[PDB]
């Protein structure tokens, strides 16, 4: 019973480093990209200054 | 430009058309394997060895089975759309910048119930002992139809000396259409499968006559049971049809996402 | 197959087959410490029955 | 299912950066086409006014 | 031909080649994973009958 | 029979790693020639603006 | 020969022999306890007759 109790525990709360790993390289992908664009976004009000002013 | 909007919807409506496949294979790929199991679980239960106790303890297995496969066949679903109920029938996936391009795709229905999961039976009436062995009358024969609809004359000359065991081996290794085998009392049966045969097996014959036969019990793999001999030994031919209707069917929805992967190409240029 | 990042079914399927080789695995270690193919009625339903009554 | 499931949200839903990335600088330079002719456009009644006062 | 802002079928052709790379890739990935050639009807709907039946 | 029938089956579903991973790292270097090309690809437009702003 | 890993003839043909090993100790040890050749009708049906008349 102690086996068999400590595997389903495993299957509700150990975490799966298979999941967890492309799940955090993922964040890290998806926020460089955020910052990237974020980069790229605050030249919109450069572009107003170089028009004409 | 209209027909750049129109490739574009096109090649979206042919992906989707390919994630149906995909998913319906993908489920495909577990109905084999239970079916696998379950002719494992059939061939284990014909043997001698098992008594009345054990071939329960396969029955209730295979049973457990059979209402997985009515499970993988019912819950499947894409988007809520059931596809292996057999409730999706035909869908047109437009695929073209214009009117009037699709492509149908068809899944047949994939329950244990669905009548291409099996075929008809027949069980001869006479029970032979260990000791019987053909005589000089051996000639047997079995007319009827394949699916394609055009008459199959099949004969068999059984060698003399060979006990009903032996004959059903003998029938087997001559003809792939139908399959023999032997139950409890010695009663030689014969299965002609759902895709195979249409229509009712007229048998006859020197052989065929002195043996005797009954009408044919239609069965699929619903109908299995493995408690008995005879069960176990017709349910290894039962099977053999529903993979049989199981891999055809794959085989036809993976050359019809074969033919969009040459189209989605063929669009993109 | 446009490039991808919200969703990676290339490593969901790598992932797929790491449980299926590691349950393979799990199921044959146990099978070698206790010397046993049917350990549990999951194996062999019929063989553990007639092998349990022998 | 899970996975061919996912891969069909991925292929409407989720987003293609090759092409997004292509569209958006083609925006991009829009924008600086966009502040260039304008700029150039306003001089078109600086012509007139220098014509006749 | 004339210089242009509105097309780029130049970047078509680069990211064209770019999904049959991705694709190249992601069957390949799968094969490794499994070690299977057959998963599916795919990539040989003959093949995938004669070896479930072997 | 049964070792026979095996191996028949490795030689039409089993993969070759000697051949896959082959014609893997010939996928990945496909991929990076194309986004290298498409990223220089995309400053067609940005050749046009200079032309003229 | 295509180096794959889920098929492994190799080691299934040295496994193969070495059941055939494996029966061929057992019963020559079989017949060195005993001290008959004829333990069963399984070696000779026709020495193990002739041997109960006698």
């Amino acid at each position: 019973v102690n086996e068999n109790v400590n595997a389903s525990r495993s299957r509700i709360r150990d975490t799966d480093y298979a999941r967890e790993t492309t799940a955090m390289t993922k964040a890290q992908i998806l926020q460089q990209a955020s910052t990237s664009v974020l980069a790229q976004a605050k030249q919109s009000p450069s572009a107003a200054l170089s028009l004409l002013g | 430009t209209s027909q750049s909007r129109g490739l574009d919807m096109a090649v979206k409506n042919a992906n989707d058309g390919i994630s149906i496949a995909q998913t319906a294979e993908g489920a495909m790929n577990e109905t084999t394997n239970i079916l696998q199991r379950m002719r494992d679980l059939a061939l284990q239960s014909s043997n001698g060895s098992n008594s009345s106790s054990e071939r329960r303890a396969i029955q209730e297995e295979v049973s457990a089975l059979n209402d997985e496969l009515n499970r993988i066949a019912e819950t499947t679903s894409f988007g809520g759309n059931k596809l292996l109920n057999g409730s999706f029938g035909s869908k047109s996936f437009q695929i073209g910048a214009d009117s009037g391009e699709a492509v149908m795709l068809s899944m047949g229905s994939m329950r244990s119930d669905t009548q291409a999961m099996g075929g008809k039976s027949y069980r001869a009436q006479e029970g032979k002992a260990a000791d019987w062995r053909v005589g000089a009358a051996t000639d047997l024969t079995l007319s009827y139809t394949n699916k394609q609809g055009e008459a199959r004359e099949v004969t068999i000359n059984a060698k003399q000396g060979d006990d009903l065991e032996e004959l059903a081996t003998y029938i087997n290794g001559q003809t792939e259409d139908v399959k023999a085998s032997v139950g409890e009392d010695g009663k030689l049966q014969l299965f002609a499968s759902s895709q195979k045969v249409n229509g009712d097996v007229t048998i006859g014959g020197g052989l065929g006559g002195e043996i005797g036969f009954d009408a044919g019990r239609n069965v699929t793999v619903a109908d299995v049971n493995v408690s008995t001999v005879a069960g176990s030994q017709e349910a290894v031919s039962i099977l053999d049809g529903a993979l049989k209707a199981v891999d055809s069917q794959r085989a036809s929805l993976g050359a019809f996402q074969n033919r969009f992967g040459h189209a989605i190409s063929n669009l993109d240029n | 197959m446009a490039i991808n990042v919200n969703t990676n079914v290339s490593a969901m399927t790598a992932q797929r087959y790491l449980n299926g080789a590691a349950d393979g695995m799990q199921k044959s270690m146990e099978r070698l410490s206790s010397g046993y193919k049917i350990n549990s009625a999951r194996d062999d339903a019929a063989g553990l029955q007639i092998s349990n009554r022998l």
